[PDB]
């Protein structure tokens, strides 16, 4: 079987560079030659316990493009966990008797990992667990960086905004750190800085990173400008001074951008990216979102189908 | 004083309309020299307003947007001190950007789009139909930004 | 391609008589000879931002009867628009990278039109936008009027109740006005009258219409009695005197009804149609609702499938 | 053309301020002849705006407000075609009604009283102290509300 | 008449040193020799639009001790301003036809000053207006300092806590600045610093003040340690990191205090003064509160009587 067959996909920290490249290679193949019946006779649970537009709808669309069926919920309020007091453990224990895989997003860190301890032989795919990990975001991000830059090595990557609570940047930094020669610029409010366990990991691998207080400092050298939303729903009340976006990218800020540079954003955006950016050649956040289909199809295929696709 | 070498002269503007034109179309947001005369004697009109804008030109569409406020105005295009073109505004098909839809439940108030209204003659008034909500209003009650 | 292939379906005001007849002709064909795989490999978004029973469930059932898959939501509360502050524009910008068409209902007038400005090559079908338009209601209504009356020309049509906020009657009046010799009776509270832009349109076409203060006035001549619900969720507080239905149709009111006459109602009804009407031969609101399947199948087929069905 | 016999010429207005004064003082709400120059050359200040109004003089309030909007402007009073009075507008001690206290928790926002600020000329900017909340602000913060 | 007869008492900025001394001398006399009939036949309004314990109760007790009657309200929810949309202006316009003076506290800065514009010949006494002024607190504070220190000049005074929103310290600093040779130590979070207009005032009068990051820094030299509560009901959400007391005085911190030093606090305290301070000889906040009686009686007597002989 392929190395990802029947594997839980919980944290980028658990995956290797080879695993990441495998997903991307599979994504390329399915995009060139769709296999609309590859997951025929699979039923997959889509269990979202906090809000989502892109992640849930792209995952379900991917399941349908591969011929699988979908059950689940987008709100926990009308599950028995919502109204009758059921634990998450018991919820997973029953759902795992029904379906071939479970895709879940949850407001508490660790929820996906917990699910694996109750799902038996059923794979859990983490669609986001509190401010911890977001591995399928990272897969589409890498696909998008590869598409636009031609490589995942030796890149200048700026990450901007709420790095403390951004599960997106925890996962993406851990992922890009598995490739060679990448350099990171972190542009965050002091209260929302990249967590030490990420920084320690970079130092371990001998990867260059530095803090900056403005986008303009780094604009001339970045290949990828990764903007993020302030995770207001994760903030402690003591952190409320940072609700508003501290860095706002506008079209005029892009004068000295490299021609190859792309502006990415896992979305949704509030005001951190002005709408005048949308029409510039550097804007790629919507193309990025569309790549979620190819990345999420690839992952489903690899986890649920024994043979490598070609 | 001091006639212009090139630009636009908007002549025969009705009284009380010159200022409205300046406000609405943001005509004074420029570094180009502007000359304005208000309540000037006309004879043809008795009283008129007059706007002169240097090194600045109006397309036919831009000229037409004036039709709502000064349908009888003359727009003179000036080059090498001479009038090289005279045009009168004709009622446009649409009015975009400058107006605000009076419907409080219209999507245009909440979202990053520009306002837009189809223009038509109704009785002896002008009815504006919002591109988004499709409600229609007399131009009198459709306010500007 | 057929004239409706890949077209947005936003307002009846944008469609011609030929367009309407095309949908109806296609509805007849699919009803006689179902094509359960016509939209196989399509994935369609069903995005309802306000309440619905008939419109959403009939649309989704139609997608399934044609072999398409469905993703979406029936509530905006757990989308990223609901919880993270995302604009509708950005919501459409991402969903349009996933699906082959977007069906949407929204509480603000103009929402469907706005969506078309962000959906790229993806068709938007307006399932209702505030009190503005409801074009697929009109398609099933016309199918139902045609079925029961044998024509769409030279009919006597009464519309009763909340005409100001009824998106149903805005669309249906504009539609019937594209056929010849129809005559309208408007029975509404003064505060909830048919809007002037509808009346002007009728006057333009030289179509006879008149206001009446009772159903009984017109009962002897109407072929179609179209009853409506007071749109209480659209009312300004200053209009609250009209919350209760001003006209209540009961079985006894139908003594002098023409034999061919049908009572229609886009539903839901509150008290404007007493339950004793349900058993009379004039009641056709449930048959009407069932025709939503044929009209909505036809529209999906025409928009998403290049060739004319036969 | 047609120098005026009696009225007012406001000179040495900073660029992009002339149009603002026309609005704030509702100067175009008259039948009196008005001429306006915007972005006129100025040896004294590079570029300037200029407003001429026949048979009309600034009210006491308008003169007081002018000292805030355009300190270095020149107010010329004219009679029988001659400049009779000339001065930069006198800065007042108080200014009422027109300004808005930037303290959002000021009682002055919710209640039927006229705004009022103690005006004191300072070195670089000018200070406005609210009569009600007693807070003081730079006129840069009070203006452009 | 006496200098304060029929005067509004709105801001310490409108009072002279002589005014303050007059109130303190009068308070000393009333404390020594009560005048239970001084305000006989006076009816006074006590109008509190935000919460109070000390200020309202000591005010009303003071009125009763001088023989006056009291009417008013301790919250506005059942006034016509609270239920019928009435303005504060009109509220003052009618109450001032009833009573001989108005004591008012209000959550908006400037409310008391506004009241003077509608109260005609009826004196208004400011019991607190938003985060602006609190002149009667300052009167009792001065009285307490004078009692325990023997003087109001050449003092070393520390003010700790929320100095930005503390109407207590705005009034107190202004009053103490009218005396000679006082020295100020301001110990506050950067976000809640003593406002610049207070500092500028101190500068213009050539008064020495300095900032400090800890109490112990100045403990050995202070005659008065004035502690304050974080005014959480005034904070902007951006300032919520400051809700907890940054400086917590405990009994152990007093080891190097001057013997004569008093700990004052206008109250209520949350956690900024630990309860183990209460039993120490330096704790004087309850005695301070007790002195509200004599200061407020003094003020009422001077405002409502032409002269006093005692
Ligand atoms: N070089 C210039 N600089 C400034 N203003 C000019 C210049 N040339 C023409 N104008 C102005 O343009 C307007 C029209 O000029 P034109 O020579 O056509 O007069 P006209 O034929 O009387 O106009 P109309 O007949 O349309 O009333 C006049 O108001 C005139 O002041
Ligand atoms: N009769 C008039 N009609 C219209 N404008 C006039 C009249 N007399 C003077 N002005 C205008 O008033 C302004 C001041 O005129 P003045 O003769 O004082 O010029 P000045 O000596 O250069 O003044 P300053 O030294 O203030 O620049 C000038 O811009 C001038 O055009
Ligand atoms: O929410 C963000 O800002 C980033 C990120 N966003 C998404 O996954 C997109 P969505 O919430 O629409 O599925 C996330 O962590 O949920
Ligand atoms: O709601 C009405 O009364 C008429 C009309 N009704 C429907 O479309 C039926 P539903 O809301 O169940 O989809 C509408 O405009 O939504
Ligand atoms: O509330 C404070 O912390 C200080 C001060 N406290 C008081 O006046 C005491 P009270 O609110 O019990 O009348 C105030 O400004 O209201
Ligand atoms: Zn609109
Ligand atoms: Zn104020």
């Amino acid at each position: 079987a392929n190395p990802l067959y029947q594997k839980h996909i919980i944290s980028i920290n658990d995956l290797s560079r080879d695993d990441l490249n495998l997903v991307l290679a599979t994504a390329a193949k399915l995009k060139a030659n769709p296999q609309p019946e590859l997951l025929k006779h699979k039923v997959i649970a889509s269990c979202f316990f906090e809000a989502s537009t892109r992640t849930r709808l792209s995952f379900e669309t991917s399941m349908h493009r591969l011929g699988a069926s979908v059950v689940g919920f987008s709100d926990s309020a009308n599950t028995s966990l919502g109204k009758k007091g059921e634990t998450l453990a018991d919820t997973i224990s029953v759902i795992s008797t029904y379906v071939d895989a479970i895709v879940m997003r949850h407001p508490q860190e660790g929820a996906a990992r917990l699910a694996t301890e109750f799902s038996g032989n059923v794979p859990v795919l983490n669609a986001g667990d509190g401010s911890n990990q977001h591995p399928t975001q990272t897969l589409l991000d890498l696909f998008t960086i590869q598409e636009t830059q031609g490589r995942l090595d030796n890149l200048h990557v700026a990450m901007v905004g709420d790095l403390k609570y951004g599960r997106t940047v925890h996962s993406l930094t851990q992922a890009l750190a598995k490739f060679d020669g990448n350099r990171f610029y972190f542009i965050a409010p002091d209260a929302l800085a990249m967590p030490q366990y990420i920084l320690d990991m970079l130092d371990e691998k001998g990867i260059a990173w530095s803090l900056h207080s403005s986008i303009e400092e780094v604009m001339a050298e970045v290949d990828i400008l990764y903007m993020t939303r302030v995770q207001k729903e994760r903030l402690d009340p003591s952190e409320y001074a940072n609700v508003k976006a501290q860095f706002v990218l506008r079209a005029s800020d892009l004068h000295n951008a490299k021609a190859n540079m792309k502006v990415l954003h896992p979305l949704p955006r509030v005001d951190e990216i002005a709408t005048d950016v949308d029409k510039t050649p550097h804007a790629w956040y919507f193309q990025q979102a569309g790549n979620g289909i190819f990345a999420r199809q690839a992952l489903l295929a690899l986890v649920l189908n024994r043979d490598l696709v070609l | 004083v001091e006639a212009i070498k090139r630009g636009t002269v908007i002549d025969h503007i009705p009284a009380q309309i010159g200022f409205k034109l300046l406000s609405l179309f943001k005509l004074t947001e420029t570094d180009q020299r502007i000359t304005i005369g208000l309540n000037l004697p006309s004879g043809e009109m008795g009283r008129k307003d007059l706007i002169k804008i240097e090194n600045t030109f109006l397309s036919e569409d831009q000229v037409d947007q004036l039709a709502l406020y000064a349908p009888q105005a003359t727009v003179n295009r000036i080059d090498n001190y001479e009038v090289v073109g005279k045009s009168r505004p004709s009622l446009p098909e649409r009015i975009d950007n400058v107006l605000v839809c009076p419907n409080s439940n219209c999507i245009s108030h909440a979202e990053p789009v520009s306002s837009s209204f189809a223009v038509r003659k109704r009785a002896n008034d002008i009815a504006l139909k919002c591109k988004y909500c499709e409600k229609e209003f007399s131009h009198n009650v459709v306010l500007a930004n």
